[PDB]
């Protein structure tokens, strides 16, 4: 399991890989991992597929509960304690194995630069969070690899086409240097999931685009 | 004897309502529409519920407030429990009868308010809305075309009779309603649609410059 | 004097249940069958309680929703505790009786309702079906012919007894109970049968297209 | 009958409410100025509940202070789990109202208190201030301009909606005030005022040399 | 009606107040000096809340025996959590003001009892003592010069509106206070003292030789 | 009318007071003497509560034997909790009026009691013995030399204060006291004392021929 | 134990096996493990017999239950989610012994095209959930077996006929290689139980249909 | 640590010292562990320091609430029965670390004969107290120096002078034979603390007093 | 972590440096450790980061929520006391591993003498308090050399520069001794944070002042 999110001018991009395992042995193949809570925020939790699934579908609900019950939706502050508590609130079942690494992204409405109004937010093992200011982090057990892939790819980013690219091949990369995490796969045609999120809300990116990027970036390295 | 205090009961629920801003529900080929005279910006009576789920309500606001609140938290753990597709205006309104009734019975001062649930079809489905009514003792009545609440409602319920045409545009429906709800300004007017052409949420707000042009 | 408030709270009940529909349950030869006249197409009158067990109401929407709940939750727990085969409707009855009395003894305001179970044989068993009717107060008759509920129940009886027939066929019951209850078209009518050839589950609606054809 | 009594009640809250010193919420430019009727320098009808939300009161004292502490802990428990950000005075009236109408309906003795709540716009951002009225019974109002609480507040409320001017700087908006209540002294005065130029928290007190000076 | 039973409630507890001993508290130079006509030597009217906080009490001696109880446990309680100057006499009336009026509202007698609560300052400190009134309904008032409760207090506020003088040393002022209370000897009279130039504690009783001599 | 009810509960106590045997508990030089008008050799109305203190009543037994064991109670768990010397006669007679109070205020009937503690100084040390009386409606007061309970109390009570000699012995003051009470044998008495001289438990009675030939 | 399910053009097939084992020692002969849990579910259940069928029989009075208050069935997505919510419920019991892993077969009638409206459902330990878009799925303690068996043999499934063969076999190769699944016993005339669901419901295949695929493979294998 | 208390004629004198460790590291050179609870009683309690100020808080915060309450304040038996309930109270948290033994000394204003109404009580580990009639105690680590000391040089003490030196002296041997008590400073002018009780109260000793008998001691012991 | 505070005549000044790890990962390049809770109290807490922000957050809260009740401000004994109750209740969770230890600094506005109304108070893993008299104090893994570098240079400290070049400069001392504390950061530009209060309130120093200081120090050891 690998999750990425970037910022690039403009908004923000968050991407996920497909595999999950159990032990050494593949159980899935096309596991999406990556959800859009809100209108401008996506979340994607590695750890648990079940606990994922289990805290993605609360919190979108919470969220819409909220803004149901007041008619405003929640400050992006609001977002991430929330999140940030569901975490701590796990704490103890994480203790006995089911643990579950979210990580958040957003695009601030309020905030007074639109260019730079997307938001990265990590959580860590004890709940707190941190929002990240170098404009990328990554959650999974292939985490670092694709952390030290995009910190040197980073500096390409430029708009949307060129974050996504870059999200891309920091999953690739992380699918190389990691077993767990499942590369794109040229005999089934399946690929990584992608949520792009800009002023005109959080969109999934179709799979012609991500497959046409992966297939470029094998070419590349071959 | 229970009888007279029953009586007296239902007697200072009626005059509660009856002193009350009048509501509309009508039925277009969008979906459904809801009007209500409201001179408050803040103050709310036209709501959404769940995802093709609308409420609106007339009387005193504390008391609907906290019917409206109730409801949501019913319909989000019937989605959370089983699945959003799951969750119909039918169970909703059944549950709204069956509290206003133990209110009315059981509560000191009966709620003086009248409920309308108005479900919508999902995506890419054709079914004709459906509206209920909720009276203050828990009665409920399925209204196939229109619904109008608080106030005198007679006159608004013939001018409607009179007015009211099937698989009408949004325009015209919202003129049939106001002119049925004379019998007003751009300001002073609350206006939501339940779109069956929404994806999900089918609940949307008309204010401002778009209400002012569209009517 | 508590016998003023017993005689008061009796005749409450009996103006609640007067002012409503009838409901009129009668055994043929294939089993039962329940004709009930209801405009709403969504509000039903007439369910399932459990695989050979139906039950009826009349009176007060909310109160006997609430008791068929009620009887579905104890019919499924007992089932599960014992076997499916171990429930029988003289115990659906016997509970109701029970609520219904407490209800009415104990209870701020009774409930204005009449209620009718039913029960069938076993799939490749031969028995009469048995009919249960229930009262405001409690009180549990067993019926053998024909179960007549809400409104003025003395002319729908009357022709009930001058026109019933034992083992008459499907239609022929269907004509008699709706002749007798018109004493209607296809809407605004609630047909189900309790179908003793069914292998598990003898409940079945019969409504639209079917209904339009048999009647 | 129960009619009577609930009169009765309503009389007995207003006459409590009418025996009492008169409260005047205005909005002025620089956010939302109270003045009250106050001889005791210890016993406070003004203060705040949040960072940009103000509290006034006009009764029993006990009683809206209890109110007073009740919102207090609501809105700092709302802060802490979401965000101070996500805290409003429209929440606050909501709860104050349901609360009211709560105790009026079930309590032994009704609360004789009439509240406002005002809310102003953070820091760096414009928005008209938002006044809310709530009234022994729960009723709940949005006031645009004013709120006059307590006492005979017919003259006071004429007064105002003569001498009202909009945008109108904290001295001649004081002056104003000062006149409309009078149909007093720099003692047995409160005045606060919730100012939207302040960082996060809007609410101060001008006591003594700077109210002299000012008035 | 519920208004004629708070009136007679109302009554009871003004009656229960005016047969009554007198008690007088008045400030002077070195602080607060409570006189109490109480013939009893063991059951006292007059006692210390806290390090600068007394109390002071007209009527039933077992209700303002309990009310003092409990002041106490509170006060202690509030000081151990935060700090023992975090405590002030504001506080202790307040919480008196809430129990009394519950008192009043809830239970089936009302509270005979009339309170005085008075607070110094601390040493090395200038401070103008406070002194707080709590009624039978739980009204409170803030009483700057001095304090009356049980019997006919207007002859007795009269004489010492007359009589009072600002700074008054103790010998004058419990001079003054007891001619006053006239309209008594060295028994037959409680007298205690919170004196600002003490430390910590402030409260002392002055009885016996020397009170015989001051007197 | 809360006046209403309690002028019948009070007189009510006050009847069920009046037809009863008369006790009186004076003080002489060794300590405190008990003598009550008791037939039964097994129910008595006076006993022990602590080591220094003692109690007599009046009234219908199984009250005031109920009054009794709480006392005791309470004084072993207060002797218990901090020290034998801390425990007071002062502190039960408080305990009494509170509870008493609360019984009167609250109870369907009111317990028809008349309650006496009696507190004698400790081994080598000298102190006046202390009287308390405790009403039933709560009232406590404090009596230098003697207490009359029960019956028609008004001539014993003048006997008393014609024939009382303080420092009397034994024997004078049990004369005196059979004296006023007549205003009678050996049998259809109870005597006892709390005698200052015992080194731990004051409390001890006389019957028998130790009564025979002391009287 | 071992149960398989496979989709074939216009339905769904569920087959079990019938031996059931305590240790090494065989106890019971004839143990039935595809249940029909509603008109257009079938469910199977591996683990423990008696938590099996309780299960099963647990999961039908919820689902009827449901049924017969709202007068209308849940979707597909309510029955995955109440499967999943009473695995989730019994980890506590699962570790201490009493292990239950479900799969669930359906036919969802509000499909779009009928020719794919069949559903395969299985579930992990912890609870979660996954919809199966390679046709075929199985449990037990020879699951592995059968699905590395149906993977050679699904490109010959083209209806219900060569769907159940298929089933049949796979069940055969698990009782081959796994000795706490047993096989077709010939002397006793015992056979895998079979339930196929299609737009008409579910349906219990009858025993004689069984048998002669089960008779044909054993032929064919010698 | 170490606290010792003990009776010349006519009164009670109570030192004890300042330093504070957590392990080998010295982290408090003016920890104040002698209170003065009421009029006529203090009370230094040895331990964990953040148990000590908790504990002498509560007893004086009892003390006074009983004796607002009661009018009258408790005898010497109510007192001591007090403190025993607190100390048997913290067994639980004793053996968790949160240990903590109080030593009381006061001034029975009740007694019969003013010049023995001093009185010294220690308090063990399960909460029995003992009135000691040697007339000298000391609590804490270093407590059984001071008590050996003290047993040579209580025949010097006649006064509150003599009590107060004897005191200080034993202080100081307790400092110089245990690592855990802070010998009297000269370098920072800090000494230990004290408490004399006699008929007109409990008050606090001057440092210049401690100063000057510390500075005493020290030049005859070297 | 490392927070470090000082008194200066007529104030305090609170400092605090950014790294955040995880054992030897570096995960936090810019967390601010040190808060101002009231206009004149700010407080730093060490150890857990979640814990350490949760704690700050609720704090402030409480003390807030005090004053708007009472209508007036906490002494500084009570802000004292209920850091102290809040320390000791999480006592279960230090002992699980989210400990965390707080030390504050503020001014006494009820102080006599302005000159000396700056207050530091620390505290213990059981909830004791310690108002420091020497001045200085530090909380966190480089506490030791933080406190053994202003121990030489406190004598330099006359006014608020002073008292923040040496606060500065203790921080530099302690993460150049210790790797789990960050140094300023030359490349990025992140420098240690730091509050200073006075008579007139508590102010956050601009990232410009610090820089500079920073700089200076470095030349200087250069």
């Amino acid at each position: 399991t690998t999750i990425v999110a970037l910022k690039y001018p403009g908004g923000v991009v968050m991407a996920g890989d497909r595999r999950s395992t159990q032990g050494n042995m593949i159980s899935g193949r096309d596991v999406r991992k990556v959800y859009i809570t809100d209108d401008y925020t996506a979340t994607g939790i590695a750890g648990t597929a079940a606990v994922a699934v289990e805290f993605a579908r609360l919190y979108a609900v919470e969220l819409e509960h909220y803004e149901k019950l007041e008619g405003v939706p929640l400050t992006f502050a609001g977002k991430i304690n929330r999140l940030a508590i569901m975490v701590r609130g796990n704490l103890a079942a994480a203790m006995q194995g089911l643990l579950a690494l979210p990580l958040l992204a957003g695009y601030d409405i309020h905030a007074s630069d639109p260019q730079s109004a997307g938001r990265i937010v990590s959580f860590d093992a004890a709940g707190g969070w941190n929002i990240e200011e170098e404009g990328y982090q990554a959650v999974g057990s292939g985490s670092l690899f694709a952390k030290s892939s995009m910190k040197k790819l980073y500096s390409q980013v430029t708009d949307g086409d060129s974050g996504l690219r870059v999200a891309v091949e920091a999953l690739y990369d992380a699918a190389d240097d990691d077993s767990a995490t499942g590369g794109p796969d040229l005999v089934r045609g399946i690929f990584p999931t992608a949520v792009i999120i800009d002023a005109d809300g959080a969109v999934d990116v179709p799979e012609s685009r991500i497959a046409e990027l992966a297939r470029a970036i094998i070419e590349s390295r071959s | 004897s229970p009888e007279q205090a029953m009586r007296e009961r239902s007697e200072l629920a009626r005059k509660g309502i009856a002193r009350a801003k009048s509501v509309v529900a009508l039925a277009y080929a969008g979906g459904v529409l809801f009007v209500a005279e409201n001179p408050s910006r803040s103050l709310q009576k036209i709501s959404e519920l769940y995802d093709r789920v609308g409420f609106a309500a007339a009387g005193k606001f504390n008391e609907f407030d906290n019917l409206r609140r109730g409801g949501i938290q019913f319909a989000d753990t019937r989605g959370y429990a089983y699945d959003r597709r799951d969750v119909t205006g039918r169970q909703l309104a059944n549950v709204y009868a069956q509290t206003l009734g133990t209110i009315f019975t059981e509560q000191a001062k009966p709620y003086e308010v009248e409920l309308c649930v108005a479900e919508v079809a999902h995506y890419g489905e054709t079914k004709r809305p459906e509206l209920y009514r909720i009276t203050y003792d828990g009665s409920i009545a399925d209204e196939p075309h229109f619904v109008v609440m608080g106030g005198t409602t007679e006159p608004i319920a013939n001018a409607l009779k009179e007015s009211y045409a099937e698989n009408a545009s949004l325009t015209d429906a919202l003129r049939i309603a106001v002119a049925a709800l004379r019998a007003l300004g751009v300001a002073s007017l609350e206006v939501a649609v339940l779109d069956a052409n929404r994806p999900r949420r089918a609940f949307r707000r008309i204010t401002g410059s778009a209400l002012q042009a569209l009517l």
